[PDB]
């Protein structure tokens, strides 16, 4: 009634960023399909001078 | 009229200073050498009759 009233008396908010490192980008990019042909090339020509020990040594 | 106010209770004795808004004029007339007529109206809350 009276002496202290003089003054006066969720779910999901979804953020994303947390607490991570900053990021940093560059555009020269690319060679590396060619190396899968490179590496699959120079593994067949392992196999094909193989062949041509054992094309000799059957003569 | 009648009039309420409720106020926070302040522990010791105090009072409410109420100022109804009238006007307070007078009109001073000087007629002669030496003689000073004032004649006063408040109104509303004349002082008289």
């Amino acid at each position: 009634a009276a002496a202290a009233m003089t003054a006066t008396r969720m779910p999901s908010s979804g953020s994303s960023p947390s607490v991570p490192s900053s990021i940093i980008a560059e555009e020269k990019l690319l060679a590396l399909l060619a190396e899968l042909e490179a590496l699959s090339r120079q593994l067949a020509a392992l196999t094909q001078q193989v062949s041509e020990l054992r094309e000799q040594q059957q003569q | 009229l009648d009039m309420t106010f409720e106020v926070d209770p302040m522990d010791e004795p105090t009072l409410l200073y109420l100022l109804f808004e009238v006007f307070d004029v007078v009109r001073v007339h000087q007629p002669h050498r030496g003689v000073i007529e004032a004649v006063y109206l408040r109104t509303p809350f004349s002082a008289g009759n």
